[PDB]
RNA sequence: AUUUUUUUUU
RNA sequence: AAAAAAAA
């Protein structure tokens, strides 16, 4: 799994990134829920070549096989929401199963400038799946579940996730102002 | 070896052409076509689809796709989709439920106000959506005549 | 234009006669035909006033019927009367319904007018 | 697709259909005896060449694309009566 | 079986029973307390009510090819009346 | 009510009245080597093949099942399974048994007609049967 | 490190 | 040259 270190870093939503200028990569924490009892299933996948992480995410869950009748929620964390492409295989893979409740939350928006991509995120929030910006519920809940606390690490997370939170208000009200 | 069958209509460059740049129009520099979809050639992994329109009609949808590569070549094929389950639909059939939900229509206190001379707001200038009624519609058609840049419709785009 | 002025009074005897099982012609039902869809179309207050119209005539004859069957008091008497007003109610609601067609058009009514009006009238009081 | 035909006999204007190269005698055997009259005592007209009698198909077989229902032809009897105009 | 409109000049106009079925007036009309009289419709437009008759009873069944109803515009509000009274 | 369906409706009747079906395709290249195209393609399903029904621009598509996805169809054994304007049908057809050309029409597909869902079905027999004219409230 | 513009401060 | 904020 994660890292603090890996997750403070590679979950960042500001827009300043300070003077070092390592690179944020998309990332994708899925988590599944079944009504039947079984505990959830947890995972993270990274945009490997061609295989962005929504399509390796749709690959993974198709491949390790699931029961039809069964009612499923899956929500899945990522770092820099999906692409059209991405947005248009996650509608498709989301239409032809039926008892899959997805819930995309995203740390911040990828070329939301850009038309595709806004009409990319509007058929994804009209075909049943609720895209939205990361709070701090979110934040908070994949923190203590995504990252081994163990390992001694400086900044303290509250201070991280308060952080995270406070930088993800002006991306909130652009994703609630790029819907029309 | 598995196979998909399905029907395409084989239409030519120019009014495949017409067909997307009026959807276009209507989707973005127009207002009537705001909440349909569209699917480009690259964001697809189907080899030979080189165009979706997504009409999304209540909690069904039309899915119109325009093909690349095919002989004697492209062509268009028209579907209605609803949770997996999916038919084809011919153009006239599919005109009408696109008219369904999209494009404004006859108010249902029309013929009335037609009746005494009264004027009446809400028209209905998609008349491809009408393809037989009721002898009032004909009436009031044939009473009162009903856009310079022509609206999406399916059964001319698949002519011939 | 012409809407209940000289002309709800020339279907009421029409009206009447439809009610309690009178001999109707069909030419009279052709006419009131017209005469509601007239109504109904030229000033547009038909599924109102029509709607009022209905409601007290039928009143009025379930209150003459009540007047009429509790001469009847007895047991006997006030079961074959009720009988008897059961074949009316019957008919009348195989046939009143269908002239006023252009009340569900505009907004039959007329059927469960009658059938609220029995309830109240009949079933409520017995 | 089959020939539909309306015939005008003064005030009666019946309406009907018939095959594309029907003899007259089934345009008049039962269809007319809705009229209750037989096909004796009855001769079917047509514009100006009187149809003569019957039985003959051929003057009879009028084109489908020249009879359709929206606006059929007319057949007469015996004169005709106009329709009124507003 | 086939029923014999009188319009309000006297015209009468016999069509098919199924034919006049078509609009709900008739089909009320007729069953209750044949032939049918009016009182409005002249005979120039109840001739185009049975016309219409025979064309929807003839082309709703095919989805191919569906002609046009030639209808006069200068009658046709008229029209449109008996229409409204009908169907 | 899909059973009955399909002996009135003028699309079906003209769709399945053992219509001539061509092969669409290279006709550019010799007629014997566009035979060898036409089997080899049949030979292993990992191409496309178009049949034009000979008169319009209808045309039926085979394509490779994993062209659109993973998620019977043959190829005298010309099957193919449908939903045609929601009712369930299978056109059937030779045009492999001859060279580049044959027959071909449409039959009932009573097994999908009762393996199908229903409300789905319905949903859309709702959807075609009513009409958006004098509908909005006024 | 997804880009452009604008505003304030040093 | 650096920091913070808003919009596309
Ligand atoms: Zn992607
Ligand atoms: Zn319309």
């Amino acid at each position: 799994l994660l890292t603090a270190e890996t997750f403070r870093l590679q979950f960042n939503n500001k827009r300043r990134l300070r003077r070092p200028y390592y690179p944020r990569k998309a990332l994708l924490c899925y988590q599944l829920t079944p009504q039947n009892g079984s505990t959830p299933t947890r995972g993270y996948f990274e945009n490997k070549k061609k295989c962005h992480a929504e399509i390796c995410f749709i690959n993974e869950i198709k491949s390790m096989g699931l029961d039809e009748t069964q009612c499923y929620q899956v929500t899945c964390y990522l770092t820099w929401s999906p692409c059209s492409s991405c947005a248009w295989e996650l509608v498709d893979f989301i239409q032809a199963h039926d008892h899959l409740n997805l819930r995309i939350f995203a740390s911040r928006l990828y070329y939301h400038w850009c038309k595709p991509q806004q009409d990319g995120l509007r058929l994804l929030c009209g075909s049943q799946v609720p895209v939205e910006v990361m709070g701090f519920p979110e934040f908070a809940d994949c923190w203590e579940n995504f990252v081994d606390h163990e390992k001694p690490l400086s900044f303290n997370p509250y201070k991280m996730l308060e952080e995270l939170d406070k930088n993800s208000r002006a991306i909130k009200r652009r994703l609630d102002r790029i819907k029309s | 070896n598995r196979w998909q069958v399905m029907i395409v209509w084989q239409v030519d460059r120019m009014r495949i052409n017409t067909w997307k740049r009026l959807v276009k129009h209507h989707m973005y520099i127009s207002r009537k076509a705001k909440d349909w979809f569209y699917r480009h050639h690259y964001e697809s992994t189907h080899p030979k689809i080189s165009s979706e329109v997504h009409i999304p009609l209540g909690d069904a949808k039309l899915v119109i796709t325009t093909y690349w590569g095919l002989h004697t070549g492209q062509g268009v094929s028209i579907e209605w989709r609803k949770k997996r389950y999916s038919t084809q639909v011919d153009p006239d059939l599919a005109d009408q439920l696109i008219h369904l939900h999209y494009f404004d229509c006859f108010s249902e206190s029309a013929i009335r106000n037609t009746i005494l001379g009264r004027i009446v707001s809400p028209r209905c200038e998609y008349q491809a959506g009408h393809n037989v009624g009721s002898l009032q519609y004909l009436a009031l058609a044939a009473l009162i005549k009903p856009i310079k840049p022509p609206l999406p419709s399916v059964r001319k785009l698949t002519e011939d | 234009s012409l809407q209940f002025e000289d002309k709800w009074d020339f279907m009421r005897p029409i009206v009447l006669k439809l009610l309690r099982q009178e001999s109707v012609t069909k030419q009279q039902w052709f006419d009131l035909f017209s005469d509601v869809h007239a109504v109904c179309l030229w000033d547009d207050k038909g599924p109102a006033k029509i709607h009022q119209a209905l409601k007290e005539d039928i009143l009025e004859f379930i209150k003459q019927a009540q007047a009429r069957v509790l001469s009847h008091q007895d047991d006997t008497a006030l079961l074959k009367a009720y009988i008897v007003e059961w074949r009316k109610f019957f008919t009348q609601c195989d046939i009143l319904p269908k002239p006023f067609c252009q009340l569900e058009i505009t907004l039959s009514i007329v059927r469960k007018l009658m059938l609220d009006t029995w309830n109240e009238s009949i079933f409520s009081n017995i | 697709m089959d020939v539909f035909l309306m015939i005008r006999r003064h005030k009666t204007t019946i309406f009907t259909d018939a095959k594309e190269s029907s003899t007259v005698f089934e345009l008049k055997r039962i269809v007319e005896g809705i009229l209750k009259r037989p096909p004796d005592e009855q001769r079917l007209y047509k514009d100006d060449q009187l149809l003569d009698d019957g039985k003959t198909l051929g003057e009879c077989g009028f084109t489908s694309q020249t009879a359709r229902p929206q606006a059929p032809a007319t057949v007469g009897l015996a004169c005709i009566e106009p329709f009124s105009s507003p | 079986m086939y029923v014999k409109l009188i319009s309000s000049d006297g015209h009468e106009f016999i069509v098919k029973r199924e034919h006049a079925l078509t609009s709900g007036t008739i089909k009320a009309m007729l069953s209750g307390p044949n032939e049918v009289n009016f009182r409005e419709i002249p005979s120039h437009v109840l001739s185009k009510v049975c016309m219409y008759f025979t064309y929807k009873v003839r082309y709703t069944n095919s989805s191919t090819e569906i002609p046009e109803f030639p209808i006069a515009p200068e009658i046709a509000l008229e029209l449109l009346m008996a229409a409204n009274f009908l169907d | 009510d899909q059973r009955s369906k399909f002996e009135n409706e003028e699309f079906f009747r003209k769709l399945s009245r053992e219509c001539e079906i061509k092969y669409t395709g290279f006709r550019d290249r010799p007629h014997e080597e566009r035979q060898a195209r036409f089997q080899n393609a049949c030979r292993d399903g990992r191409s496309e093949i178009a049949f034009v029904a000979t008169g319009t621009n209808l045309s039926l598509q085979f394509f490779p099942a994993s062209w659109q996805g993973e998620q019977y169809v043959d190829l005298v054994y010309l099957k193919a399974p449908m939903i045609l304007n929601g009712v369930c049908v299978i056109w059937k057809g030779w045009i492999d048994l001859q060279r580049l050309d044959g027959m071909g029409c449409l039959e009932f597909d009573e097994e999908r007609a009762q393996q199908e869902d229903a409300l789905a079905q319905q949903a859309f027999e709702e959807a075609r049967r009513r009409t958006r004219e004098f509908e909005d409230r006024d």
